[PDB]
């Protein structure tokens, strides 16, 4: 009731935003005006070519990281348990692990950019 | 002699160290940028509020030309051509005549205010202080052929700042 | 005296042949400027101003001369398939806006005292 | 399916008339470009430009300048691509 | 009558166009050292309401600032086709008014005007940071001036 209540309200509202910005202010369209903007000169021509960023290593290893940031996300709940002995034990152990992994990570290269 | 510049080694005391060690971890020149820019914050603005209030300037400022006149009323110009020899942009174009009377006058005394670049070399060349710069640096125009002056616009600039640019040249006559 | 040091070419035949790969070049390099620069032209209408140039330039037959053109021709190819010009300064090859002039006297009569 | 002679013998004079200067009439095995056909070595520049990326290959102009009859390039691309049937 | 609620609406749409016009990031020579003093805490253009956006697709006034050249030319036409509606060009400086010092050379086109439609002209080898500090005030009158709606209503 509330929640979507509140989402349809506002996409709504963004919704005439730009409805009145993108037909109210007397548009004139020739051409150059609508070209690329390349700082002053002419595009080279292309931009959807595939643009070799050098983080791909640092790209996946968050996909992994946030993987178990939702293991580790259960804790304020998982404290309220009567076998904290063993909870301190396991939860110990993923910090352990995500910073051993982002040990071997960072030893062996990787966190560098590629050059 | 040689002053060097950036070489210096740090101590690696413990006392030195730890400072070093409590500036990484707790942001100390970060702050120290913080603290400046706040007490730059409570200063007074150096800014003026524009024509309410107007810049400094001095009398040998440089700005629209004009064309004076002696105090009996006639024009100083006897049409020597030498602010147009002077000229480094080419801008005065002047063409003289025997006037009616026999005195020596110019016809045409176009300024081009689009070419000129207030060297001031002829307020310097005529030797009759005919032409010279006046104060006002505001003649700005919405259409580019209002910036051509001729010899009409520069007599009447004359006219219109002749309070001025006898104060003004009164000031400046001795320096030079 | 008449012995003077030359440039590259030798003689007229290379020199013959620099101009060759000019236009072997200039010919495979009209087409995907038509494309990349977005010309107004047909692919036809480029292989003529690159040709009519060629035999403009016919008179001259000093072997040093000829080795000096075919460099600013080649520089002139090069400072184009880098999109290093533009639209406008390939466009003045074309003398587009400048209206005909004439050719017969009388024509030059009429208008204006000029050869 | 390997080409022959013959199947040279059209895609030469094929890729000759798309030419529009060269007359239709004017073709023939031995006919001399500048002389018969009436080229000059700039016209003899293209008729080269047609004929490797017709075929597929890459002709310098080490041996371009002098192929000007019709079957000089016939007899010249059989050797290039070992056509010897 | 339909007259005075188009002149409310047009002194509602000038003003907010004259009030905040940004001038664009279009420096080109000594023009435009000292409309960096303009910009900076002596005059400060930005109490004013302008702001200096670059990227012409955001960018109503363009300072025309420096020696229009041979080779820029084509740069300049481009950014200011680049530039939405409306769009203002000041021409600023002896240089871009008609070629200043270097009228008569051979790689620089003798006004800016040549190759924009140039707006309100202000001259000055250079003009102070607040010559054309009247030039960017006297462009917010001729602003406030215009008709716009006031024709279309009688269109
Ligand atoms: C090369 O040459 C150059 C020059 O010269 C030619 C120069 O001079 C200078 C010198 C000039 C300077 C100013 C120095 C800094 C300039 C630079 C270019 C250097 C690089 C800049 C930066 C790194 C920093 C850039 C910072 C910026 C842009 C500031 C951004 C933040 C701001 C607060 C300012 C902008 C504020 C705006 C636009 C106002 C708010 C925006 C709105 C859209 C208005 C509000 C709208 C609404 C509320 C929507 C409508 C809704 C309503 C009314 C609600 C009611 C109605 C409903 C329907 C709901 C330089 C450096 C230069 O290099
Ligand atoms: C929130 C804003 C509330 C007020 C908005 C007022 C409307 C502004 C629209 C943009 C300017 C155009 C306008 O006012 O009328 C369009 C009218 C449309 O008719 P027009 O003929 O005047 O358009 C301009 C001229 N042509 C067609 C050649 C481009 O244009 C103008 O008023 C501009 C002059
Ligand atoms: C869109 C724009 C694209 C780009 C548009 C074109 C851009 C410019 C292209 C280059 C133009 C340049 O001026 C000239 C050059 O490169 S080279 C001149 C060669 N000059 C000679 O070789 C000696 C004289 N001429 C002859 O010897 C023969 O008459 C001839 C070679 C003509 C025919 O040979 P045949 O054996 O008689
Ligand atoms: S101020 Fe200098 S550049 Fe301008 S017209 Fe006078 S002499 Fe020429
Ligand atoms: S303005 Fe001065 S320099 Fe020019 S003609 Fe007159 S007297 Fe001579
Ligand atoms: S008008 Fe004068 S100050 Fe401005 S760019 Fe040209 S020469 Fe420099």
């Amino acid at each position: 009731m509330n929640i979507m209540l509140t989402l349809l309200t506002n996409v709504t509202l963004a919704s005439l935003l730009v409805l009145i910005a993108f037909w109210l202010p007397q548009l004139n369209a020739y051409s150059e005006k609508t070209s690329p903007y390349e700082c002053g000169f002419d595009p080279m021509g292309s931009a959807r070519l595939p643009f070799s960023m050098k983080f791909f290593l640092v790209a996946i290893t968050f996909l992994l990281f946030d993987l178990e940031i939702a293991l580790l996300l259960p804790l304020p709940w998982a404290s309220q348990t009567n076998n904290l002995k063993t909870m301190l034990t396991m939860a110990l152990f993923l910090l352990i692990l995500l910073a051993a992994s982002l040990a071997y990570e960072w030893t062996q290269k990787g966190l560098e950019w590629a050059e | 002699t040689y002053k060097f510049v950036n070489m210096r080694e740090p101590s690696m005391d413990m006392k030195s160290v730890t400072d070093r060690a409590a500036q990484t971890l707790l942001w100390t020149e970060l702050v120290r940028g913080l603290g400046m820019t706040l007490s730059y914050l409570f200063r007074e603005p150096a800014t003026i509020n524009y024509p309410f209030e107007k810049g400094p300037l001095s009398p040998r400022f440089r700005g629209e030309h004009a064309l004076r006149r002696y105090p009996s009323g006639e024009e100083r110009c006897i049409a020597c051509k030498l602010c147009e020899a002077v000229c480094p942009a080419q801008a005065i174009t002047i063409e003289a005549e025997p006037r009616a009377d026999g005195s020596r006058r110019t016809t045409r005394y176009d300024i081009d205010m689009t070419k000129c670049i207030y060297c001031g070399f002829c307020q310097e060349a005529c030797p009759v202080d005919a032409i010279v710069e006046g104060p006002n640096f505001e003649f700005s125009t919405e259409t580019h052929e209002e910036l051509l002056y001729n010899k009409e616009k520069l007599l009447n600039n004359g006219d219109k700042w002749e309070a001025e640019i006898a104060a003004n040249i009164q000031a400046d006559y001795l320096y030079r | 005296g008449t012995s003077v040091k030359p440039i590259f070419s030798r003689d007229m035949n290379e020199a013959k042949r620099r101009v060759r790969e000019l236009y072997r070049a200039w010919y495979r390099e009209v087409p995907n400027t038509v494309h990349l620069f977005q010309l107004d032209i047909s692919v036809k209408q480029g292989r003529d101003k690159v040709r009519e140039m060629f035999m403009k330039n016919a008179h001259v037959t000093d072997p040093r001369v000829v080795d000096l053109l075919v460099i600013k021709g080649k520089m002139e190819l090069e400072e184009t398939i880098n999109v290093w010009k533009q639209r406008t300064h390939i466009m003045r090859f074309f003398h587009e806006t400048e209206a005909p002039r004439p050719t017969d006297f009388l024509s030059k009569f009429y208008v204006g005292h000029d050869p | 399916p390997p080409l022959t002679l013959e199947a040279i013998k059209d895609r030469v004079l094929y890729v000759l008339k798309l030419y529009d200067k060269i007359d239709p009439e004017k073709l023939s095995v031995n006919s001399h470009f500048m002389k018969d056909l009436g080229l000059d070595s700039l016209d003899q520049v293209e008729i080269i430009m047609a004929m490797e990326d017709e075929f597929g290959f890459e002709i310098p102009d080490i041996d371009a300048e002098k192929l000007m009859c019709p079957q000089e390039i016939v007899d010249y691309i059989a050797d290039k691509k070992d056509v010897y049937e | 009558r339909g007259e005075y609620v188009v002149a409310k609406l047009d002194d509602l749409v000038n003003w907010a166009r004259r009030s905040s016009l940004w001038p664009m990031t279009f420096g080109l020579a000594c023009c435009a050292v000292e409309m960096m003093h303009m910009a900076a805490p002596r005059y400060d253009m930005d109490r004013f309401g302008v702001v200096f956006r670059a990227s012409p697709r955001q960018s109503d006034v363009m300072i025309v600032a420096g020696t229009l050249t041979n080779k820029m030319a084509p740069a300049l036409r481009k950014v200011y086709d680049q530039m939405p509606e409306p769009r203002y060009v000041v021409s600023m400086g002896s240089c871009a008014n008609g070629g200043g010092y270097y009228h008569y050379s051979y790689s620089v086109v003798r006004g800016c005007d040549r190759i924009v439609p140039v707006d309100i002209y202000v001259p000055g080898c250079p003009p102070t940071a607040e010559a054309l500090l009247y030039g960017i005030l006297q462009l917010q009158r001729k602003i406030k001036r215009e008709k716009r709606l006031r024709i279309w209503y009688r269109r």
